[PDB]
RNA sequence: GAUGUCGGCUCAUCACAUCCUGGGGCUGAAGUAGGUCCCAAGGGUAUGGCUGUUCGCCAUUUAAAGUGGUACGCGAGCUGGGUUUAGAACGUCGUGAGACAGUUCGGUCCCUAUCUGCCGUGGGCGCUGGAGAACUGAGGGGGGCUGCUCCUAGUACGAGAGGACCGGAGUGGACGCAUCACUGGUGUUCGGGUUGUCAUGCCAAUGGCACUGCCCGGUAGCUAAAUGCGGAAGAGAUAAGUGCUGAAAGCAUCUAAGCACGAAACUUGCCCCGAGAUGAGUUCUCCCUGACCCUUUAAGGGUCCUGAAGGAACGUUGAAGACGACGACGUUGAUAGGCCGGGUGUGUAAGCGCAGCGAUGCGUUGAGCUAACCGGUACUAAUGAACCGUGAGGCUUAACCU
RNA sequence: AAUUCCUUGUCGGGUAAGUUCCGACCUGCACGAAUGGCGUAAUGAUGGCCAGGCUGUCUCCACCCGAGACUCAGUGAAAUU
RNA sequence: CACAGGUGGUCAGGUAGAGAAUACCAAGGCGCUUGAGAGAACUCGGGUGAAGGAACUAGGCAAAAUGGUGCCGUAACUUC
RNA sequence: AGGACCGAACCGACUAAUGUUGAAAAAUUAGCGGAUGACUUGUGGCUGGGGGUGAAAGGCCAAUCAAACCGGGAGAUAGCU
């Protein structure tokens, strides 16, 4: 009867869910800006922040990880490369989300969500 | 939780070997029994000396339960095969003048003396 | 949480060998018959680990007299008493579970000897 | 007479030394000071109406605030009466706390049961489950026939049936007080009460004898 | 199962009773730039709270 | 089944005593 | 003018002509055990073997294994074994088609609940200015079982054998309530092991796919077989029953005046619901003290200024939750995520070094990685505003006061 | 006994306990010799009974992963009355 | 019906494998024409289960299990 | 050698679960049987409704068979509703 667990179901067998995480946090550390349906951005918080935070430091077991998830050269190189260093010295909260709201769609709520100093 | 059924290793002479429980005494609707608790018995193996014999019925003292039992510091025995000591039907007192295995503490009692006197442990 | 931990840390012993699985330890547990309060010894390989603070146990496989037995132990009860590691073991598998099911010259595990 | 208003925080066991492991409940105490004292001539009846743990200001409405501003000072989290008989005690904070457990020797604890949010048979009143198959069509666990054939005509009221289960009260009686505990306010009461942990506890010196 | 009788107006209308539909009570603006929108949400330029997010 | 009818029951109980009266003196 | 028939399953409920527990009379009642009858419906009432079986026989229990009604309770809840479809055979009957309360093998069990009922949970409004808390308790539901030794005491009884009455303590079973500390189970959201194959340029090292690929361990949570608790004691009026005083009837007489005992039933005592109890109850606090105009002049209608407590809304969420609800927090802030440290789990990562021809071992190394826990931390997100909510609040009658 | 109504025929085996099963008697209600009798190794998605193994069939259910049911947007039926 | 059905012939890749079984991939083609949230009963399809192991039931129905090759070895009985 | 043997395509239909206003007016999913033959199948051919055909169930002949479908006798008749 659920009480005190954590983790969002989002209708998907584990696998689909782990590959569609995978997927969509190599296309918000590729694009920074991106949009997408609420709890899907809230639970993506949570997939992300970490590996930012993996990559705060250099080392080839660094890498070797970065890499063992998402399974990109390109953001993995763009981690630690760039995405590293950026983040000198933030605690955390690498990511905020703003909710434009309600997809025409179906209804579905949206929310863009970023790296949180995209600045330009 | 020997329960109904459940073949039971004897732990001692008389050659009962294979046992099968067949009921629980303890009043009415009482369903496992174990460690110390008395119940039916109908034999089936047997030794072909035979201080008893296949069909036979009796009953007997649980000793071993593979889910063992507990006692106040938590601490938890388990051994890892069942076993009963086989009685008379009427006058108690197991029919065996030994005991293989060991035996708990917790079986210890006025009239189990006859038993834990016997047995090389515990 | 600080609200417990004052009750669990006063109730800790701090003596207690830093024991590995696998190790024969040798465990003298207290009994008190009636009036008398004896030891008794109890040998063994350990199979399982403790790790809960307080409430942490640990699991000791022995064979005796053609019966293999069980024995958990809470670590910190005073009914323990003396705890040695006596031989020690190695075997690279946080739970030896898979030894309820040997026996005999497969049932063996190799010292550490490092 | 009174009990006190205390908070769950979630069990641990304790070793007598002489050699026994006591599961015990530990809960926080922190005194109760009293807020008025109903009685006869107060139109009703004796009782104290007692408050308790720190609440924020900000949240607390001017009505209750100016509830407090009355005798006992700062509100709490609360607010609960207890029953009284030959009790005399001020309206002043006069902060009430746990050494008054000490005489006692078995307790109660009323609490707050944990919200299962739906039972349904088998779950809630036990109900034995059908047959899981030789056949059984769409009735694993339906919790069957509820009803005479005709001459009733109705399903008697006070059926049992699925619904909303836990969340509601249910006391517990007896409970050894294996420890009472000053100068940190924490009561070992023996074990397994209602409620998750950090949820209001109501604890009274039992009824029974 | 199926009716035995047919159900009036008034009843279908008393089974209606609950099917309106709800108030956005008070809608939110920008401080800076005009904007009205929900609150807790981006105004439709982009803007909110004062700062330009998304550029386009 | 019992159906109500006399001589449909006579008949089965005929068998029954005319089996007994050979089973006893057995 | 298809109300679809035994039995089994789940789920029940009521009657007393009561199997057990409880209370009495009588005895061919010494004791224990009995016997029959009177009162009593609170709780309890077995697993199996054989057969389609309720039944019955039997094995072994138990304080006992109650009889009955409820459409021979219960198929829009399940089962289709029996039984009444079409295939087939035997025995028998008929020359024959076929027939058999004679048998044998194989045979489609439909429905999305409108209303009545029922378990749950909200919306409106009323409760007479409004609101925030806490109660009061009319009424209602829940619960009501019992074994087993030990003590009394080998005592009364008996010649013995045997063996109590009343009165206590302890300890079990069945049953309900509650809970994760223990012991365990699940834990596809944690770690390693491994095969087949594909990919990352390749070696290495990692990922996908094969039921989570096949497994081995395991945190939180949930849970029982886990460990805590529970029936009561007491008080009222009582049945059967026994009585005290005692007339009608100089005696007698439990009764007609009167007076006293008397059981799991009754009403209280334990728990829970509970002022929609429209008879709408009580207690504490809090907020509202501005104008003007038209009449049909009365709980009148406007218009202008005014927006209090509080409410709702929204956002971050909950050990609360289908939905709403209830709880916490919203920048004076630790509600969630993140980050930090621990704990815990897995079991010696990668890299490089060394040994060996090679697999592999060894050293670095109790190393890494670590979901749901704890302890901290404003890093991200809980917005500066609006919206609902009024402006002292009826008549008469009395009592106090002007 | 695919035949036996009376029938849960009697005796033996098997089970703690066996209306089915296997074995034999003959009192064959109403088997019998090409609408064949009695045997039969092999063959059967055949009838009945037993035994080892194995298991959530069960005592007693428990937890988890997916699709429905539930809330939201858009389409939008049916037996009946 | 833009229906989980039906329709004869030829072509036949890589690694495992006895194979056109099967698993994974090439050339090639696909995501099945409502979505999105929640994570309660109940139903459906499956994973695991402490002690016991047919006590279930009309009945071991379903489920679980055994499962490949090389050798060693194999009964009652018979129409060899 | 074989109406041999284990097993895919190929034909078949034993069990159970669904499904029962289904995806489907007979199917799906997991198993099961035959699988060198009394096989399996494409293409045309012929047998006609009191007749066909039938490894025989009274089955099959255009989703219907103890007597097909369409038209005509035809407003068959109906002590019945």
């Amino acid at each position: 009867m659920r009480h005190r667990k954590s983790g969002r179901q989002l209708n998907r067998n584990s696998s689909h869910r782990q590959a569609m995480f995978r997927n969509m946090a190599g296309s918000l550390v590729r694009h920074e800006i991106i949009k997408t349906t609420l709890p899907k951005a809230k639970e993506l918080r949570r997939v992300v922040e970490p590996l930012i935070t993996l990559a705060k430091t250099d080392s080839v077991a660094n890498r070797r990880l970065a890499f063992a998830r998402t399974r990109d050269n390109e953001i993995v190189a763009k981690l630690f490369n760039e995405l590293g260093p950026r983040f000198a010295s933030r605690a955390g909260g690498y990511t905020r989300i703003l909710k434009c709201g309600f997809r025409a769609g179906d209804n579905a709520p949206m929310a863009y969500i970023e790296l949180v100093d995209r600045s330009e | 939780m020997i329960q109904e059924q459940t073949m039971l290793n004897v732990a001692d002479n008389s050659g009962a070997r294979r046992v099968m429980c067949i009921k629980v005494l303890g009043g009415s609707h009482r369903r496992y029994a174990g460690v110390g608790d008395i119940i039916k018995i109908t034999i089936k193996e047997a030794i072909p000396r035979g201080k008893v014999k296949k069909g036979d019925v009796l009953k007997a003292v649980v000793v071993r339960t593979k889910k063992g039992v507990r006692r106040p510091d938590g601490s938890v025995i388990r051994f890892d095969g069942n076993a009963c000591v086989l009685l008379n039907n009427n006058s108690e007192q197991p029919i065996g003048t030994r005991i293989f295995g060991p035996v708990t503490r917790e079986l210890r009692s006025e009239k189990f003396m006859k038993i834990i006197s016997l047995a090389p442990e515990v | 949480s600080n609200i417990i931990k004052q009750l669990e840390q006063e109730q800790m012993k701090q003596d207690v060998p830093s024991f590995r699985p696998g190790d024969t330890v040798e465990v003298k547990v207290w009994v008190v018959e009636g009036s008398k309060k004896r030891l008794q010894a109890f040998e063994g390989v350990v199979i399982a680990i403790r790790n809960r603070g307080l409430h942490s146990a640990f699991t000791v496989r022995k064979i005796s007299n053609g019966e293999g037995v069980e024995r958990v132990f809470q670590t910190h009860s005073p009914v323990v008493d003396s705890i040695s590691v006596k031989r020690r073991g190695a075997v690279r598998k946080a739970k030896l579970y898979y030894l309820r099911e040997r026996t005999g010259k497969a049932a063996r595990i190799k010292e550490r000897l490092n | 007479m009174i009990g006190l208003v205390g908070k769950k925080v979630g069990m641990t066991r304790i070793f007598t030394e002489d050699g026994v492991s006591i599961p015990v409940t530990v809960i926080e105490v922190e005194a109760n000071r009293v807020t008025q004292v109903k009685d006869l001539a107060n139109d009703g009846y004796r009782a104290i109406q007692v408050t308790t743990g720190a609440k924020k200001a900000n949240r607390v409405t001017k009505p209750e605030a100016g509830h407090f501003a009355k005798a006992g000072v700062e509100a709490g989290r609360g607010l609960w009466e207890f029953r009284l008989a030959e009790g005399e005690e001020f309206t002043v904070g006069q902060s009430i706390s746990v050494e008054l457990f000490a005489d006692v020797k078995k307790v109660d604890v009323t609490g707050t049961s944990k919200g299962k949010g739906f039972a349904g048979t088998v779950k809630r009143w036990n109900f034995r489950t059908q047959d899981a198959t030789h056949g059984n069509s769409l009735s694993h666990r339906v919790p069957g026939s509820i009803g005479q054939n005709q001459t009733p005509g109705k399903v008697f009221k006070g059926k049992k049936m699925a619904g909303q289960m836990g969340n509601e009260r249910v006391t517990v009686q007896s409970l050894d007080v294996v420890r009472v505990d000053a100068e940190r306010n924490l009561l070992l009461v023996k074990g397994a009460v209602p409620g998750a942990t950090g949820s209001d506890l109501i604890v009274k010196p039992a009824v029974k004898a | 199962a199926v009716q035995q009788n047919k159900p009036t107006r008034s009843k279908r209308g008393m089974r209606r009773s609950h099917d309106a539909l709800t108030a956005v009570t008070s809608l939110s603006v920008d401080k800076t730039s005009g904007e009205k929108h929900l609150r807790h949400h981006i105004t439709a330029d982009g803007y909110y709270r004062g700062r330009k997010v998304i550029a386009k | 089944c019992y159906g109500g009818d006399i001589s449909r029951k006579k008949k089965l109980l005929q068998k029954q005593k005319e089996g007994k009266k050979r089973m006893k003196q057995i």
